[PDB]
RNA sequence: CCACAAGUCGAGCAGGUACGAAAGUAGGUCUUAGUGAUCCGGUGGUUCUGUAUGGAAGGGCCAUCGCUCAACGGAUAAAAG
RNA sequence: CUCAGUAGCGGCGAGCGAACGGGGAUCAGCCCAUUAAGUUAUGUGUGUUUUAGUGGAACGCUCUGGGAAGUGCGAACGUAGAGGGUGAUAUUCCCGUACACGAAAGGGCACACAUAAUGAUGACGAGUAGGGCGAGGCACGUGAAACCUUGUCUGAAUAUGGGGGGACCAUCCUCCAAGGCUAAAUACUCCUGACUGACCGAUAGUGAACCAGUACCGUGAGGGAAAGGCGAAAAGAACCCCUGUGAGGGGAGUGAAAUAGAUCCUGAAACCGCAUGCAUACAAGCAGUGGGAGCACCUUCGUGGUGUGACUGCGUACCUUUUGUAUAAUGGGUCAGCGACUUAUAUUCAGUAGCGAGGUUAACCGUAUAGGGGAGCCGUAGAGAAAUCGAGUCUUAAUAGGGCG
């Protein structure tokens, strides 16, 4: 029972090269270089699925800081005031409201500073 | 091919019900300086240690 | 049912053989379970059985003892319960050889008290122990 | 048990030969042994010692910049010997006598309780004629069948030789693969008695 | 106590002793160093074996002898640049 | 085939390794001067086999199609439904197959007769058996070393005799050397015929599927390649045009197909062009990844699809070897194909199946995976160096104690 390797080997190499579409130079043409490139892309994706949450939380905090300083508070004081007032709206919704609705954010800041007082 | 016994080990060991018996060393010569207790307690057969039983089994497969 | 494509072995009867050096996922890739370097990792790498690295071996630091007896190779031992294989009532060396409890080249036999018997037997020329003789006589036989 | 022929006649068969429970693992082992014993096992390959030439070192050990080599017939090289060259083999296995007999008994009992065994008092052919045999099997509704008889008449053998899916064997030549492959087994009473005496 | 092979302490029991009136003490010396496995041979004893049989030769068992094998767990009977 | 990796041999190391007995295959004895069985030639007779060959059954319609053996519907032969071919897949188209016939002439084999010849310089075994010295062979290495052969020196008795039974002696048992012939069971394949394969299918299989032991290399012995495929059928492209009466192409024509057009089935990858869409000439690094504006095409008009990716956070390849590697430590120019834990025997453990105080055959026979074949092996009892005992045995004066059970 002699076995030839051509069909299966060709299928595996073609799948790797198909996943390597769009890369520069030999990285999308040459099997060795392409194979090294796909593994590194997977590792980067695994790491960045964790980095994404931190980056977006930082963005929300910056926007909330800008809105608070427009209303006369700092970010830390506004967060403490909301916690004391028992509002449990999270930073994503707070930043959305800060971006798109100034009056509602002003009301939230009034509530927070009233609780701080 | 059939396994071959190591004939030196065959001459040194014998099989018992649950193991192997052997003679004791230091009783061939230089006997005057040894005390009577060692002379009589190094006489007779003892058992092969469990650390060496596996090697004895490898060397003597038919006993 | 009962077709050449509907028969199966029992569970646990067959296992796949181990194949070394066929990738990471198999768990036995690369070195194939041999470790890294050294004599045992080479082809035909094990040392001779009984070799202990150079110190005097266990079978050479101990003394030889005893001699081999030639008559022991021709003396045969027969259990009492094996007398049931004997056809007839006479128990002798020839009859035991015919019943295949004694090898054909043995020249004498001894009967030991091991099991139980029911039939009555006559013994001619076979050695008996004190227990076996009592058992035979209790069953209802005679000696010589 | 009592068995009924195509004419309704009653035959007595012991439980030992035609009444055992089915042991699938035993049957599988025996059938696989028969199939393996059918192999021929004639082949060979050439190792690095058998390939023509290759005695001299192709080039010196050091200084040339090439990978070191000892012979042009190394299994690494194209045209070199095969790494592990095969030799003719024997593929027969040992089957215990009792295991073989038990497997045959189980097969016969399964055929009986699946209604694939047809008992007939007498099965003879008048002349060596394929059409006559075909009509005789069609009336019994056994077009695809293995025919077992106490003795193999030459006329019956010649008539059956050219029929597809029809084979005729003696009572003392039944094999487990043949008992299973055919759609039906048509057995004479005398053959059934001899197989009874042999206990499968 | 200890990888193994080895090493150390020991009440008590039987026989035959020595010294004490006796209860008793004694299986070397206050103790811890003064040493060498296996193989091969030598000497004394033996209700073991003994290649047809009776013996014998040879072998076994018990006691003991021949190592600066000191590179001292000792690659050979025998070896420098 | 067992006995048996046993008894033994061995710097008693590594290793080497019997015989007796038992089970089979095949079986057979005949002579030394008047001399046998047997063998080899020649001729004759009979029988078989072989070297050319002959006959040899049975199918139509319809649909798809370049072409039917393929679809659908019905039929026939079968001692022939093995195989090969025919424009795609045929028991009934062709060659064949089962079966039945066939030899002027020649060859082989078998048995039986006739003649030769051989056996057959040999008639009971003297420079022989045995011995001293040195070697060799026996499983057996000088060992307690029997037995066989002899280079050298010697040297009997001769049936009231002589050889052997593992140093040697006695007694018993057994055989008759120093003269010959003899089939079968056993070993092998340059070659011939038929058949077979859980053997290969052009980097495989012979080195060699092809004008291969060739081309080529070497003074020589010697070493030693690469290279298969148009189409069913050449029907292998008349004729016209560009060009140098070239190469190459464009029409026309053949063909089911010409991107099947001659190094012609299919035509992958590395590598190299042309075309369209987007990005790109103020910006520093393993070239991606998570976000993300704009543009182009498509569109179920969308919280849609495809291509591109301005700007931005993070981010120093892979393998090996190491205490430790982005390492300026090793290996890889790239692609495609090939390339490394196997096979036989023995043994131990674990699963699983059969039988179970029992289990199981080996060689071999067998028109043969069956059925026979029980020799042998493992288990069922230990203790002791052993003789010996035996649910006990060894040590001991001990029934004490203790060791193995």
């Amino acid at each position: 029972a002699r076995v030839k390797r051509g069909v299966v080997a060709h299928r595996r190499h073609k799948k790797i090269l198909a996943r390597a579409k769009g890369y520069y130079g030999a990285r999308s043409r040459v099997y060795r270089v392409a194979f090294q490139a796909v593994i590194k892309a997977g590792q980067y994706a695994y790491r960045d699925r964790r980095q994404k949450k931190r980056q977006f939380r930082a963005l929300w905090i910056a926007r909330i800081n800008a809105g608070a300083r427009q209303n006369g508070l700092s970010y830390s004081r506004m967060i403490d005031g909301l916690k004391k007032a028992q509002v449990i709206i999270d930073r994503r919704v707070l930043a959305d409201i800060a971006m798109h609705d100034a009056v509602a954010f002003a009301a939230l800041a009034e509530k927070a500073k009233g609780a701080l007082a | 091919a059939k396994l071959k016994t190591r004939r030196g080990a065959a001459k040194r060991f014998k099989a018992t019900a649950n193991g192997f018996k052997r003679k004791q060393a230091f009783k061939r010569h230089i006997l005057t300086k040894k005390s009577a207790k060692r002379i009589r307690q190094l006489r007779g057969c003892v058992m092969v240690h469990v650390s060496d039983v596996a090697s004895v089994r490898r060397m003597c497969p038919y006993i | 049912t009962l077709r050449l494509n509907e028969l199966a072995p029992a569970e646990g009867a067959k296992r796949e053989h181990r194949r070394l050096g066929r990738g990471i996922g198999s768990g036995v890739g690369k070195t194939g379970g041999r470790g890294i370097k050294g004599q045992k990792s080479r082809k035909s790498g094990g040392v001779r059985p009984g070799f202990e690295g150079g110190q005097t071996a266990i079978y050479r630091r101990l003394p030889k003892f005893g001699f081999t007896s030639q008559i022991a190779l021709k003396t045969a031992e027969v259990r009492l319960s094996e007398l049931s294989k004997v056809e007839g009532d006479i128990v002798s060396l020839e009859t035991l050889k015919a019943a295949n409890v004694v090898r054909r080249d043995q020249i004498r036999a001894r009967i030991v008290l091991s099991g139980e018997i029911t039939r009555a037997f006559t013994v001619q020329g076979v050695a008996l122990t004190k227990g076996a003789k009592a058992a035979i006589e209790a069953a209802g036989g005679k000696v010589e | 048990m009592n068995l009924k022929t195509v004419s309704g006649s009653a035959v007595e068969l012991s439980e030992v030969a035609f009444g055992r429970e089915f042991n699938e693992a035993l049957v599988h082992q025996v059938v696989t042994a028969y199939l393996a014993g059918g192999r021929q096992g004639t082949r060979a390959h050439k190792s690095r010692a058998d390939v023509s030439g290759g005695g001299k070192k192709p080039f010196r050990q050091k200084g040339t910049g090439r990978a070191r080599a000892g012979s042009i017939r190394s299994p690494i090289w194209v045209g070199g010997g095969k790494t592990f060259a095969a030799r003719p083999q024997d593929w027969s296995q040992k089957v215990n006598r009792k295991m073989y007999r038990g497997a045959m008994q189980c097969i016969l009992a399964e055929l009986v309780r699946q209604d694939r065994l047809v008992l007939v008092e007498e099965f003879a052919v008048a002349a060596p004629k394929t059409k006559e045999l075909l009509a005789k099997l069609n009336d019994l509704n056994a077009a695809r069948a293995l025919i077992v008889t106490d003795a193999v008449d030459e006329n019956l053998y010649l008539a059956a030789r050219n029929l597809p899916h029809v084979d005729v064997v003696d009572a003392t030549a039944i094999d487990p693969v043949s008992l299973i492959a055919f759609d039906k087994v048509v057995m004479s009473v005398a053959a059934a008695k001899k197989i009874e005496v042999e206990l499968g």
